[PDB]
């Protein structure tokens, strides 16, 4: 029948696409979800949008995925999309391994999901995949990447940003504290836990709040662990201890 | 200059005196009149206090309970709102006034005197009454049927009434004119409504949407007994779709009001009522909405369509209206309308303003071949993107 | 407000046809006149600017050897038409092995004018009608023809037609100058003429495309030199 | 599956999704092509780059083949959906042909793959448009335009997007036989056409040149900075013809 | 010149009107013109009378006999009385009846309309054209369709051509729509009547195209007049729940509107300017060539114009020296002009709190910090 049908692939009389363009303040709401890049590896940090007393953790990130050995990503918006694309991921980077016999490089695995989030949007009439990524990985053409997918299907490398609630506030705050260049694994986690602090109205973060996972090159493997809450507990320390020696000009 | 400068000085003060001795032997302000033939009218006043019937106050005559006895009897109700039993007239003969009539009586004894000037009810209705607008049958262009078909249906029968009651036949009454925004619906009206010369009484259809419960349908009566009396009226519901709607039931009385105002229309244009010889144009732009008994002919007899014009019709249109201003010697306006595509001819209005403006302000003094191209640019392509008729174009 | 694209008008014709019979009027201007030398098809081309190539317009293309055709409407939608016409041609010569009637080829092509169809097709199909009026005009063993195909499939065969922006003025410019004892030469000779007065910028050897297609020849469209030696005259 | 007809004509006798997506090109960004003698520049004004992204992944001059480049102005979603199946038709092309493409025959591709998203089910139109650019198997140069209709024409100059009706009208006036007469020449006019449109001096234009027989080069930000102070220098010394 | 020469004639007119009046009142009774029009206007205070009822006049009788309705309602078929000019009876007019003869001594006042106090403005609005930053083509079809007619009306009929009839302005909102409408009211000293496009929308049925009715009614009885619409979107989208029939009435209001915006009844002489951000949700009937004949649309500024436009409101501060105007224009991004306002108010605050006068580099900091959430949350 044609009376039901929402024509969600069609344009505007403006030149938009009202649903992919919707998709993108549904994913204003999702939790905060930045990343940054250094020279000694990059790092994710995504807050907890759901927590609770009763509420279990059972897996090493509940916003953290691993697409491959090289690579993981994480998601914001509608989380049941983010079980459909993830899955996609990994099952296109081991079809890239079970040809070359390599590990995929970072640039490729990305276009590749972006062709099918911008197929939604263009025929079929399916409503468009509500999801942003970012992904960090590792590769031997570029070293360390960071790149981010929109429900459009466009992406871009980053050198570090942020997606989802109050993006452009962290934005913000990383264009003037970020060096290009001279980055450690350990001054990016002070910027991490620094911008992570002013987008969310919380008095202060705890290790129960957030999570940060690095990904690192150690011995020619690729290694990428989560933080637990002791290591992540050290630098909320250690963010105090800035704050109440950034009062020493009065 | 000295000499005229001293010329202008006494050219202000003494116009100036010319005021100020007017006002010294005539003087005005506030004060009601110009205070200058009414002086006397004054003198007139002193017999109208004279005047003792006056003041007459006002009722209605609603029951007569002796008309062949000697004594006829009537039963006014006068605006106090209490009724009473009076007398006849004290000279209007007894024939004059039957019940219903409007008629001013005395106040001291209730005295039935001078019969009226009825349906005071016409307040509103008063003003739809018109005054001659300024458009003739000329300054419109698509000359075809369209015109030849409204005025063989409006105006005809009211210059010549002999020919088509020695033929044998009855001319038809109502004309439904509608087509897309801007094709001359409202202008083929203008220019009926001048050169008539009977009376017109033109309707805005968002005008009979009342306030109260029924009075929409008040309005529309009202609107009838005006026309009946005036020998040979038209009525010209402009843009009826506020009460053009279409009956249908659903939920909680949806357009019950609006839809019962219609019912009235209608009524009033075949129920038995033969009603007097009034014509009736309603130009509407969306004829898909109107009520199938509504339409239908021996209430709306001809429906002339005003489709867009074509290639010829815009060659005539740019002349209509290009012809009154200054143009270089060759314009080909054979080609301006080559160049437009479905075009109303208010599209086409619009161009020639623009031409005029580009010429105005680059500050030349006449518009070239040139600048109709580029108007003929910037009206259609540009603003086409946000046109009516593409889609209006359906409901057509 | 939305209805099929399959709906009849209570009037009693498909509301898409009846649409697409008014892309045409958008379109350039095509004047084909038929003799019994042979056909001429001008068709202007209407460049836009002065920075646009006068050359990679094609509005008239080859068929085949002895098939000429111009393109008024949107030119964009020709682009299926034309190749199914050549593979047409082409498959008619590599079963019965000769050339194929003018006519035949016209019919060909307007089998696809009907074929959209919303559903109950292939996920193939056309969804709307084309946009595209054509003549085409060959010669083959009933000597010179010219057809006029428009969207709705009715094709019809014309002693002289013009399509377009100027269908309506043209077409009235025709029926005086027109007559069954001309030569090619007074032909391409007179459509220039009506072709001068119906275009908005002046005639170059830039701003039409001439082709003929003779009894003894192929089908030749006229280069930037002999155009110049036809519009010396005019 | 989902056969819907997305693409009807209208009452006025067009065709609204065609229409639309043709805004969806204005609001894109500008990009110009000029073709010299022996060298044809098309450079993209803004990187978009905010000071944290890469100038390796925003970029919007492609290359389909070795003689064949392409950029765009529209929604960067499709245009990449374009681009790889133009690079397919790229090589597809040199397995049953021995001679690489022409610039006319992957346009006529590109085209003819948007043309036929505009009439078939379930499809909206393409929102891009496309300069193709390039040379011959004959060393000539060639600069080609698409759009979301799916219509080509060459032209010797152009610019299309946002701010396009401007640039178009800069290069009547300035492209002449006079300038493109030497590859610093036609550089120079091109910076010189996206300065009239970028609202931020010349480190925002990316801009690539291909000359004859080798390949795409994109110039570095150094050696764009070094034409922009030619030009900036070329607005001083026309006060030699004021005085 | 030729002027005194057409005075030295006008004088002699009045010189001879002098000769007549100044005869005719000393034969009238040997007094002054005016004392004896003084003995008569005190004898209409007489018939006149004291005191003066007012009332309705209903309708008139040809015969000089009108029916008012005095308070009570009850209607009076009276007498039209001396010193009164008969061209100021129109319908719904009030009437000074005697209390005692009940008969209509005149309209002898200024009856007042108190919608014309809220649709007309006796304004000064500060900001004129050059307080508009770098949007200068929005700046003029304007002037070619609202202050150049009036300035110079010959040009348009030196070229034989009507001027443009109406305006819509549309954008992103904060853009200038609204800041363009200052600038045009202070200037053409017409009568400039504005009312906001939700103001369309009334409890009660029906009063929605009664409004509209008196709206242009007003600007008509003021001619020459602007007739502003501030957000004419609100008519068709937003809705308030108060309006009877939802929807339909809706409509009904907007015919209205579109009726006497080109309609039948001859009008003339009232620019009409409607703002808009959403204008793509509008009848296109109400804005069909012929109705509003030019659309102004206002794109989010340039680069270099928004820093005119943060040059501007800057002008009337003193910035610290610290203060960079190119890196917190940049900073942001897809600024309006009221996104730039509200930046440089915000942080000329801070230096409020402080109690000085030098906003600085961290003032705009924080303030660009708090518009940013500001556009940032709440969404
Ligand atoms: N055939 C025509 N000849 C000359 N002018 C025309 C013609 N058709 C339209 N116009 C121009 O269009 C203007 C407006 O037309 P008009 O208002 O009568 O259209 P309408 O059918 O009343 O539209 P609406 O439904 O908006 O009331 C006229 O003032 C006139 O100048
Ligand atoms: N281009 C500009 N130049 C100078 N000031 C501007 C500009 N645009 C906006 N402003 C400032 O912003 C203030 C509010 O803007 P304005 O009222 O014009 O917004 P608007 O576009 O009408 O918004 P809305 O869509 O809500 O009506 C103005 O008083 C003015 O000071
Ligand atoms: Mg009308
Ligand atoms: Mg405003």
């Amino acid at each position: 029948s044609r009376r039901y049908d929402s024509r969600t692939t069609i344009f505007s009389p403006e030149g938009r696409l009202y649903q992919v363009e919707y998709a993108m303040e549904a994913i204003g709401h999702a939790g905060t979800c930045l990343g940054i890049l250094a020279n000694d590896g990059v790092l994710l940090a995504a807050e907890r949008r759901n927590i609770h007393k009763l509420l279990d953790e059972v897996f090493f990130s509940e916003k953290i995925y691993k697409l491959n050995e090289d690579m993981a990503c994480s998601v914001a918006g509608i989380t049941s999309d983010a079980n459909v694309l993830t899955n996609e991921l990994r099952l296109i980077a081991q079809r890239y391994l079970l040809q070359y016999q390599e590990p995929i490089p970072c640039e490729q695995l990305v276009t590749a999901l972006c062709d099918i989030k911008q197929a939604y949007t263009q025929f079929g009439g399916k409503r468009p995949f509500g999801v942003s990524l970012l992904y960090i990985g590792w590769d031997k053409h570029y070293g360390f990447q960071l790149y981010q997918s929109d429900p459009s299907g466009n992406y871009g490398g980053w050198k570090a940003t942020c997606i989802g609630n109050n993006s452009a506030a962290a934005v913000s705050m990383l264009k003037q504290d970020y060096k290009e260049g001279e980055m450690t694994l350990k001054s990016a986690l002070a910027l991490a836990i620094k911008v992570l602090n002013k987008t969310m109205d919380v008095s202060k973060l705890s290790a129960e709040k957030v999570e940060i996972a690095t990904l690192t090159r150690e011995n020619g493997k690729t290694v990428i662990r989560v933080l637990k809450q002791k290591e992540v507990e050290q630098l909320i320390k250690k963010h105090e201890e800035e704050e109440a020696k950034a009062e020493r000009e009065k | 200059q000295s000499t005229y400068s001293r010329q202008i000085k006494q050219v202000e003060d003494d116009i100036q005196q010319l005021l100020k001795k007017i006002n010294e032997l005539t003087g005005i302000k506030e004060s009601d009149t110009g205070l200058a033939p009414p002086a006397l009218w004054d003198l007139a006043a002193d017999k109208q206090t004279l005047q003792s019937e006056q003041p007459l106050q006002v009722a209605r005559c609603t029951k007569i309970i002796n008309a062949d006895s000697e004594d006829p009897k009537y039963i006014i109700n006068v605006k106090q709102f209490a009724k009473f039993v009076v007398d006849l007239s004290d000279q209007v003969a007894p024939t004059d006034i039957e019940e219903g009539m409007r008629v001013g009586v005395d106040r001291n004894k209730y005295q039935i005197h001078i019969p009226l000037p009825p349906k005071i009810d016409p307040t509103v209705t008063m003003m739809q009454v018109e005054e001659k607008p300024d458009v003739t049958y000329s300054d419109v262009g698509g000359c075809k049927e369209q015109i030849e078909k409204l005025r063989e249906v409006v105006e005809t029968p009211l210059l010549h009434p002999e020919r088509f009651v020695n033929l044998g036949i009855e001319p038809p009454k109502g004309v439904l004119l509608f087509g897309p925004p801007g094709t001359g619906k409202t202008l083929c009206a203008r220019a009926v409504a001048n050169r008539t010369d009977a009376c017109f009484i033109r309707v805005i259809g968002s005008e009979l949407v009342q306030k109260y419960v029924g009075e929409g349908a008040r309005m529309v009566r009202e609107l009838f007994e005006m026309a009946r009396t005036k020998k040979a009226c038209l009525i010209f519901f402009d843009e009826i779709d506020a009460i053009g709607g279409a009956r249908f039931d659903d939920g909680a009385g949806g357009d019950n009001e609006v839809q019962r105002t219609m019912l009235e229309l209608i009524n009033q244009l075949d129920g038995f009522d033969p009603r007097g010889n009034i014509k009736v144009l309603m130009a509407t732009n969306r004829p898909d909405t109107l009520d199938p008994a509504l339409m239908r002919p021996g209430r709306l007899d001809r429906k002339i369509e005003f489709s867009l014009p074509d290639l010829e019709g815009r060659t005539h249109i740019f002349k209509i209206h290009a012809r009154s201003m200054s143009v270089e010697r060759d314009i080909r306006f054979e080609l301006l309308a080559r160049l437009c595509p479905n075009s109303t001819g208010a599209e086409i209005r619009s161009v020639c303003t623009e031409a005029g403006m580009f010429a105005i302000r680059a500050r030349r003094k006449i518009a070239t071949e040139k600048d109709f191209l580029e108007a003929v640019n910037k009206v259609i392509k540009s603003y086409a993107k946000f046109s009516a008729t593409p889609r209006y174009m359906t409901y057509n | 407000y939305d209805r099929g694209v399959n709906t009849f008008s209570p009037e009693g014709r498909l509301f898409q046809v009846e649409y697409a019979i008014e892309a045409i009027k958008l379109g350039s201007t095509a004047i084909g006149i038929q003799t019994s030398e042979g056909v001429c098809l001008a068709v202007e081309k209407r460049i836009t600017s002065p920075l646009m190539e006068p050359s990679s317009i094609e509005k008239i293309v080859e068929i085949d050897a002895h098939i000429g055709c111009a393109m008024s409407g949107l030119i964009a939608d020709a682009k299926t038409l034309i190749d199914k016409a050549r593979v047409e041609t082409q498959n008619h010569w590599f079963t019965y092995n000769e050339t194929m009637t003018v006519e035949s080829v016209t019919q060909a092509v307007s089998n696809l004018a009907l074929q959209f169809g919303e559903e109950d097709a292939d996920p193939g199909a056309m969804s709307r009608p084309f946009g595209v009026a054509l003549l085409f005009g060959g010669v083959d063993e009933k000597g010179p023809q010219l057809f006029h195909m428009d969207p709705s499939g009715t094709f019809v065969q014309c002693d002289a037609r013009a399509i377009g922006s100027a269908s309506e003025g043209a077409q009235s410019s025709l029926q005086e100058v027109y007559h069954k004892s001309m030569t090619l030469k007074e032909a391409i000779k007179s459509s220039l003429i009506i072709l001068k007065q119906v275009m908005e910028e002046k005639l170059n050897a830039t701003n039409i495309e001439l082709a003929t297609v003779q009894p003894g020849q192929n089908f030749h469209m006229f280069t930037k030199e002999e155009l110049e030696e036809v519009i010396k005259d005019i | 599956s989902y056969d819907r007809a997305i693409t009807v004509f209208s009452p006025d006798g067009h065709l609204f999704q065609v229409e639309y997506a043709q805004e969806a090109v204005k609001k894109g960004s500008t990009a110009v092509g000029v073709r010299g003698r022996d060298i044809v520049v098309l450079g993209v004004e803004k990187k978009s780059v905010a000071k944290l992204q890469d100038e390796r992944t925003v970029r919007k001059i492609c290359a389909l083949d070795d003689n064949v480049c392409m950029a765009f102005a529209g929604l960067t979603a499709d245009a990449r959906i374009v681009i790889n199946r133009a690079r397919v038709e790229c090589q597809s092309h040199r397995l049953t042909v021995e001679d690489p493409v022409t610039v006319e025959y992957i346009t006529r591709y590109i085209a003819s793959l948007k043309q036929r998203y505009t009439q078939s089910n379930g499809r909206r139109p393409f929102g891009i448009s496309a300069l193709i650019v390039g040379f011959d198997f004959d060393g000539t140069p060639r600069l080609y335009q698409t759009d979301p209709s799916g219509t080509y024409h060459a032209w010797k100059a152009n610019a299309i997007g946002r701010g396009a009706k401007s640039v178009r009208e800069f290069l009547e006036k300035n492209y002449t036989d006079e300038a493109i007469e030497t590859d610093d020449l036609t550089i120079k006019l091109v910076i010189k056409a996206l300065l009239e449109v970028v609202q931020s001096g010349g480190k925002n234009i990316e801009l690539a040149v291909m000359r004859r027989d080798q390949s795409l080069k994109i110039l570095n930000p150094e050696e764009i900075e070094k034409y922009v102070a030619e030009i900036e220098k070329e607005k001083e010394e026309n006060e030699k013809k004021k005085q | 010149t030729q002027c005194r020469l057409k005075l030295l004639k006008l004088e002699r007119i009045k010189d001879y009107l002098l000769m007549e009046e100044e005869f005719i009142r000393n034969q009238e009774q040997m007094k002054p013109l005016e004392e004896k029009q003084e003995e008569e206007r005190s004898k209409v205070d007489d018939l006149r009378g004291t005191p003066m009822s007012v009332g309705t006049l209903e309708e008139i009788i040809d015969d000089n006999h009108a029916i008012v309705s005095t308070s009570v309602g009850s209607e009076h078929y009276v007498s039209i009385l001396s010193f009164v000019d008969k061209d100021l009876l129109e319908p719904g007019c009030s009437v000074l009846l005697n209390h005692k003869v009940h008969a209509v001594i005149g309209v002898l006042m200024d009856d007042t309309d108190p919608l014309v106090t809220v649709m007309k403005v006796e304004k000064a609005p500060q900001e004129t054209y050059a307080d508009i930053g770098g949007l200068d083509n929005q700046i003029q079809e304007i002037k070619e369709s609202v202050e150049l007619p009036l300035t110079h009306p010959e040009y348009y009929e030196e070229m034989g051509i009507k001027p443009p009839k109406g305006v819509i302005l549309y954008g992103p909102p904060g853009t200038g729509k609204t800041l363009l409408a200052k600038a045009v009211a202070n200037q053409t000293s017409a009568t400039f009547l504005r009312v906001v496009g939700s103001e369309l929308i009334q409890k009660y049925l029906g009063d929605g195209p009664k409004l509209v009715r008196e709206l242009f009614r007003v600007a008509e009885e003021h001619a020459p007049s602007i007739v502003f619409i501030d957000e004419i979107d609100a008519i068709g989208t937003k809705r308030y729940d108060s309006n009877s029939g939802g929807e339909r009435e809706i409509q009904r209001t907007m015919l209205e509107l579109l009726n006497q915006l080109d309609g039948f009844d001859s009008r003339g002489d009232v620019k009409v300017i409607m703002a808009t951000n959403r204008i793509e949700t509008l009848d296109p009937a109400l804005i069909r060539p012929g109705r509003i004949d030019r659309k102004i649309e206002f794109p989010l500024p340039d680069e270099k114009t928004k820093k005119r436009i943060f040059q501007i409101h800057t002008s009337r501060m003193t910035l610290a020296d610290d203060v960079t105007l190119d890196d917190l224009i940049m900073a942001k991004d897809d600024l309006s002009g009221a996104d730039i306002k509200a930046i440089c108010t915000e942080a000329g605050l801070m230096a409020l709190r402080e109690r000085r006068m030098k906003v600085t580099n961290e003032d705009f900091k924080k303030s660009k910090e708090n518009v940013l959430y500001k556009k940032q949350e709440g969404t």
